[PDB]
This record gives C-alpha cells, structure tokens and sequence, in this order.
RNA sequence: GUGGCGAAGGCGGCUCUCUGGUCUGUAACUGACGCUGAGGCUCGAAAGCGUGGGGAGCAAACAGGAUUAGAUACCCUGGUAGUCCACGCCGUAAACGAUGAGUGCUAAGUGUUGGAGGGUUUCCGCCCUUCAGUGCUGCAGCAAACGCAUUAAGCACUCCGCCUGGGGAGUACGACCGCAAGGUUGAAACUCAAAGGAAUUGACGGGGGCCCGCACAAGCGGUGGAGCAUGUGGUUUAAUUCGAAGCAACGCGAAGAACCUUACCAGGUCUUGACAUCCUUUGACCACUCUAGAGAUAGAGCUUUCCCUUCGGGGACAAAGUGACAGGUGGUGCAUGGUUGUCGUCAGCUCGUGUCGUGAGAUGUUGGGUUAAGUCCCGCAACGAGCGCAACCCUUAUUGUUAGUUGCCAUCAUUUAGUUGGGCACUCUAGCGAGACUGCCGGUGACAAACCGGAGGAAGGUGGGGAUGACGUCAAAUCAUCAUGCCCCUUAUGACCUGGGCUACACACGUGCUACAAUGGGAAGUACAACGAGUCGCUAGACCGCGAGGUCAUGCAAAUCUCUUAAAGCUUCUCUCAGUUCGGAUUGCAGGCUGCAACUCGCCUGCAUGAAGCCGGAAUCGCUAGUAAUCGCGGAUCAGCACGCCGCGGUG
C-alpha cells in the first residue's frame, strides 16, 4: 500500500468539500445526518446515475443539490418525482429539504460514472480486455489529456487472482495542481468481488 | 564522511580571559549541557591557582598544555586478516583535542572534595612535568618508537 | 623464448662413439621412375603384469589425530606396492588443431627461427628482393551461428577411413589375441517423441568491479550487571479469549480490563428469537408502584387507549398466529475486494520514426566528466516522447502595505497595576505583495556542464524541516474495522444474567523508568517559555486540614476568565567520601477521591521500616547542530486510572 488518495492530496488546495456548513456543539448529529442522506439517496442513484451530492445546510433548512446525466428520468413527468424525494427526506431529517438538480455535461468524463459503467460489464460475462480498451477510448474521444484504468480480483471467474490495467496519454500523479479524479466501484460476477478503479486527467 | 573532508567547527572565543583554549576547556568539563556549572568551576579553579603559587592562569595553563600533548601516536590497522600497530605523525588539533581530553579525564580521578580542588592542583601538578597526564603521554611516545618495528613499510 | 627437433607417442646439465631426417644454391645426370593404399607389419603417454636388481624424496591401499548429524572424504602425523635400471608382455587416453594424405589456384598488413642474392658499402648494425618453417590481424568467398581466411573450414581433381533419432549398448552370442587384467570385432527383443548444436531475453551464483548510505572509521551517551513498570515464550489453570514471529513479531491491534468493554470459564435461563422485512387479527405501545429473586425474570396494582375523515382509510405499536426467515468475533489472508509493512524517497520502467540482425533480439537507455538524482555537458546510428527526479503545496528565517480589539504603552495625568482618559508609534495578530536566481565579480576545468573564492544582503548554492513513495519483490500482514465466493452450526457454535480469569509464577528474551552520589542531597529567597483544552466543563478568591483535599462562592461558550507563580537556573546556610542526611524497593497503621461497588484488581496522602545497588564481560545500540545529552508543560482515549504514545519549548 504505497499511494496516497489522490482526491484526498488535494481537498483543501484545488478543490473543495463536498460538505460545506460550520457548526459547533451540534457537529456529530450533523456529520451522520449527512452520511444518512448520502447513504440513502443511492435508492433513485441505483438507476439515474448520480455522481457528486452537495449538501449545504441553514438555520433548520437543509439545502441539497445532486449532479446527474438524466435530469428528466429523475424528476418526473411534470414534477412528481422531486415531490416524492422531498416529502421522504423529510421523514428522516424532520426538517425542510429543498433539492436543487444539476445536470452533467459531457458523463464519460467522469471517475465515477465510467468505472461503474465498465464494472456493470464484468456482471454480464464481459471480456475485461475490450471493455477497458473501449473505455478509454470513448473517454479520451471527449477530449481528455491522460486516462488509467485497472481491474483487479479473480478474473475471467478463474482462480488465483491477479490485476491488469492499460494508460492512454499522461496522467500525472505527483503534479499538486493537476485537478485529477478517481473512484473505486465493486461488481461480481459469480466470484467473489472485483475491484475497478479509473483516473481522468482533465488539465488544470 | 565518503565524499570528502568536512569543516572545522569554528568556536567563540570566552569573554573573560578572551581565549578560544579556555572556551574548549569549558565545552569539555561541561556534563548535560549545564554550562553555567562548568564555567564556574573553571573560574574558581584559575582563582585557586593565581592565589596560591602563581603568576597568571593563562601561563601556567598553556604551560601545562604544552607539556601534556602528545607528538608521536599509533593507530591499530588492519591488512587481510592480521591486525597490527604502526605509528603515524600527529596533525595539530587533535593534539590539543587529546591533550584537554587526558587533563579532564585525569582531574576527574583525583579524589578530593571538589572539582576546582582537583583541576587546579591537576594543571599545576601538569606544569611541572608530573602527574598521570604526563606519564600517559609518556606512555605513548613509548608505545610508539617501539612498535615502528612493524611500521617501518607500512 | 606463440623458440628448436621428431610421423606421432615425445625430446632440456656436460664430453666422446655409432646413426636417421630436413632446409638452401647450383644445373653434372636419369628420363614419369609419381600419388593414395583394404588385408598385412612396425612404432605407440601413464597405469598394470613377469623375472632379477635398486630404493633418497613423493605416495594408491592402510594406521592414528581432527571436523560433522554421520565422514569408510577434503585437513595433519606416519606409511606399503609403485614411481628408477635390464630384459619380455600389454596396446589403450579429451593419443586434440575433437580439422586424413597429395597437388594447383585466389587481396593486403605486421612479428620471430634457418638460408640465398643486390645496393649503400667498417651494412658484418641498414633498405630491397627471394625460399622454407612458426605466430598475430584482416578482404573476396564460405558458415546454422560461433567463426575460418596462402598454416582455409575458400575454388577444384585423385585415393582411403567413417556417419544415418535417443536409450538398451561398446552390451550378449560366436571368433581371433593376452600369463592376467582385458583389447579388437559386433546384434536383436523391448521402450520414448524427443535427444542435440549455436545464440537471445530474464533469474540465480558459498563470481568480479565501481560507487553511494550513522554502513565502518573519529567521537559523545547508552543496553547487557541492580530494583521496578510493561510485552512475549514457557509452565500453570475451569479459563489464563483471538491475531502478530529474523531484519520488516515482542510499551504491537489496545488512543485507557475493577462491573461494562468481553469473544474465554462455572452456575441460573430463552427459542420467529437481543436485531430486519412480509401477511393476518388489527391498530394508538407505556411508564410508575409492591412482594420473590444474585440478577435474568415471574406474580399482583391507576392503565399501553384513534391525533385522517366526505361515515367509507391511512402513520406509530403490544401480543398472537405464521412461516418465509433471522443470527455466527465459526473455517478458508493459499479463493478475494479494500487497507498497510520492506527494499526505499533507492533512481529507475517503457514507446514512436530510423538503423543493425537469417531470426528471437539490439540500439537508444553504452563511454568520459559531473550530480542527491535516467540531474546536466561532450562524444557516439540514432533522433524525439511518457511515467518517475525536480518544480507547483505547508511551516520556519527578513520586511512593505491594509486593519487596531479582547492585543500593545513610546510622547502625557492616574492609581495596586495598562487601568482610565488618550493613541495604533513599537511588539502582536492575519489577508495581500516583495525577497535567492550560480543572479553579478576571480580562478580551475575540453572555452562546456560543474567545482573552489569574493561582494552585497536577514538568508547562498535543493537556506532548515514536512507532505509527496514509479514498474516490481516477500502466495509478507489482516475473513476480528468493513465487505465478500465456497464450507459449517441452527431448542445451538444463536441469545439474556450474576461471579470469576484476561493481572496466575521454579524461569528465559525484548522495550523502558529510578539510581549507585559532592558537576551531589536538604532548608530559605529570586527569575525566564511555547504548543494546546474548557458548559453541566476549566475554578478565581476567602477560610478549615501537616498533607492528598473539603466548604462557601466568582469569571468565563473564550487574544477578555481559567487550567498556568514551568523545571533545570541564580543567591545564601548547611552536610564531609561513609552503604552515608546517597538510593527508595518491600512491609505495618491511619486517611482522601471517583464510582451502585476499589478483596481478587485503582490512583493519591502521612507517619513508621529502609533491600539490591559503590558505574556493570562476551557482545551490542542511537546520533553529523539548535542535532546528541538533560529539564519540564500540554491532550487524544477517559467517572477514575500512563514510567506508554502524539506535540511544545528551556539550557546546549
């Protein structure tokens, strides 16, 4: 184990909290307020594809925002479905909820997006060698300066494991200002678990 | 080191008698890095020499000194499996290193009821060509124009 | 002497006798008389055999001493045949250039052995030509590559010997030879699908060279000896729960074992269940009080009681039914994800276009120098590029400006005082900027990179320290943080309660603390920091107690108040080299604090007692400057409990 998270390198130099409230003397219950949500809200994510959540907070109003690459698909028909999110966030939290949907451009870009996606693969009896391949090939075609990817566990369902992955372009890693992504999805398919893991260079 | 020699470790010289010799002694009676302990007892002990039998503690010191260093040392070597002893020449400061080195060491033996008490009494017994201080340079020089023998090639 | 001679085996002190072959010049002579050679004969290292001599040194066999698990070996002390001569026999060797003999033809350069010619001519020492040997380098051509190359493994003709996958096997049978040992000749049955030569990339070597690093060397202080704290082995036990095992396990998981934690043990208990979903009756469940009990639980008492209504429903919930089901710190880190250690912050790991090679492949990325650096320069069939290195981030060393409260007090009055009037000058706090770049000056060096010296400046050559850990190695560690494939339990390996281990002690190993004193012990006075923490928390102040502490009370959710007058230090007065006015283990008695409760098993106080220990063998550890050595302070965890851990500053 010798690298560092590279998104945990750069919180509080480039980027930012994905939690942004100041409170004193009511931080704990605030701390597993938000892992609640976050822990919940990945009911709708199981099809929608959401990425990030921002979770701002006021005097008793809890102001939410959630990225996604299917803005309609989640919010219903005329607006019956962001009714239903808001009237059980509030069963939870007992306060007031106010989500406030974004919606993201250009999604194969994107650490958490592409990894689950190409690990959702695997589940179906997949060949690992192509659908990394086309992968970075359908990231680097959005315009991209540097992808890596890597796939590791049991593969092709067979016995003692073993760990592969292929780069396209440069990725540096040791760069401070590099403004990089990551993320780290599971999947099985009848073995065990796999592990996928995908970085994004994006300039800075 | 392996890359090559290194400095000289520049010292301040002493205030008081303006000497970089009394400062060195002063680093070397000091234990801990309890330095003001050290200076007064250097000053107590040249008080002791001046007042009993003196003429200044920076004569009879240097005088002391001079006739404690050493001028001729081995060094114990080894070749491929057989370890002798051959003598070498001596460079000027570890003369003076080894000469401060055997006074404190051998004023620390004495056996009386105070540091000064033996540091004085020490530095003069060394300013007149006695004392153990002496004789282990004695020893020394013997050691050495002696076990030239197997030195005389190395 | 990569000197000479011999067909080969072989031949080295000197003199004589007998004798074989080769080379060079000449041009008297003969006139193709030549080359090769199955069968046959001759010779043939060392060992061995026979007969008779000789025998100093060495030395199979053998004896004795060692070493090792064993040593019928290697090493040491001895020691017989043999090694030597004459005469017979044997007929084999990696008997090798692993290259049969004869003959002609096909570039060059350079050594040496034996001759013959021409010149200059003391040429007898020099230049040129020319025969025959013996070596080195190299072209055409040849070769599977290695390589060979007028001394062919090239181009050609003549004659002889020999080969046809690896084992079985140079074996069996027959035959000739030999005193013997043995030699020469020489199969098959059966069995395998390979066995080989040469070169390529890796990995290893009890192979070599270069370099670097508290790795040795120069030093300073330790560990090992003594008492105590703590972890581990071992033994013990009803249980001493589980994991970690050279460096890279052993003050490690544990940043808090009296109950809880808690998995372990002994007794007392439950079975759709301590915890989740579903479906139905349905639906608002409680808490509180009293007897029995160690509690877990059971038995009785006021009662869990519609919060949506269009008269028609939905949320919380007890029991029951009801079975789907739950539950597992049970196994497998050698089935896995994820998260770490170590080589090591060492300097490496690859690609594109070219060129080289029959081909796998190579080059670049090798060489000199320099660098902490695959960091730079010069050269070079290479020219460029990517991840690594360095930079961008943090903190510390100097200062401009903006802002002066809760910070600060220089020019003023005032008190106990920076306090109150006043001010933001100074210090300080914290946002934004500056400043360090071999940037100038001299020398060295291929003028190059780089190194040595100077100026200026708070700082000079990655100024000091942190974060940052490539491709890979050890089937390294962890199913017990969490997940998870397969296996196992299910009225028990699941679950609830009290009490007991986890703290046991003939011992062995690791990491620490306190000392063995005068550079010290005791009594009185006087000083100087920084990082941090605080609401049912940090406690000002006054009083009571010898003390640890207690009571009444005060400010503060914090640059405002408190924890918090730091300890080594300095100045006086003592004590006198002793098992002691050193040391503070162990035990007796009396208290305090937290907690429902300190027996097993807490921390602290006082009086009494006063052990070992007088600087620690072999061996072994840490450290290159505000570092080592030494001295205190804070906080995470936490009712309470630290010699451990993480930080901070003082002397140096």
């Amino acid at each position: 184990g010798q690298k560092v998270h590279p998104i945990g390198m750069r919180v509080g130099i480039i980027r930012d909290w994905d939690a942004k409230w100041y409170a004193e003397k009511e931080y704990a219950e605030f701390l597993h307020e938000d892992l609640r949500i976050r822990k919940f809200i990945a009911t709708k994510l199981a099809d929608a594809a959401v990425s990030t959540i921002e979770i701002e907070r006021a005097a008793n109003r809890v102001n939410i925002s959630i990225h996604t690459a299917k803005p309609g698909m989640v919010i219903g028909k005329g607006g019956s479905e962001v009714e239903n999110l808001r009237k059980e966030l509030n069963k939870l939290t007992g306060k007031r909820v106010h989500i406030n949907i974004v919606e993201i451009k250009k999604p194969d870009l994107d650490a958490k997006l592409v990894g689950e996606g190409i690990a959702r693969q695997l589940e179906n009896r997949v060949a690992f060698r192509r659908a990394q391949k086309q992968a970075i090939q359908r990231a680097m075609r959005a315009g991209a300066k540097g992808i890596k990817t890597q796939v590791s566990g049991r593969l092709n369902g067979a016995d003692i494991a073993r760990s592969e992955g292929y780069s396209e372009g440069t990725v540096p890693l040791h760069t401070l200002r590099a403004d990089i992504d990551y993320a780290w999805e599971e999947a099985d398919t009848t073995y065990g678990k796999l592990g996928v893991k995908v970085w994004i260079y994006r300039g800075e | 080191p392996r890359k090559g020699p290194v400095a000289k470790r520049d010292v301040l010289p002493d205030p008081i008698y303006n000497s970089k010799l009394v400062t060195r002694l002063i680093n070397r009676v000091m234990v801990d890095g309890k330095r003001g302990i050290a200076a007064n007892i250097i000053y107590n002990s040249f008080d002791i020499i001046k007042e009993s039998t003196g003429n200044d503690p920076l004569e009879v010191f240097e005088q002391a000194m001079k006739n404690v260093m050493p001028v001729l040392e081995v060094k114990a070597r080894r070749v491929g499996g057989s370890n002798y002893q051959v003598p070498v020449e001596v460079r000027p400061e570890r003369r003076t290193t080894l000469g401060l080195r055997w006074v404190v060491n051998y004023a620390r033996l004495r056996g009386e009821h105070t540091m000064e008490e033996r540091l004085a009494k020490e530095i003069m017994d060394a300013a007149n060509n006695t004392g153990a201080s002496v004789k282990k340079r004695e020893d020394t020089h013997k050691m050495a124009d002696a076990n030239r023998a197997f030195a005389h090639y190395r």
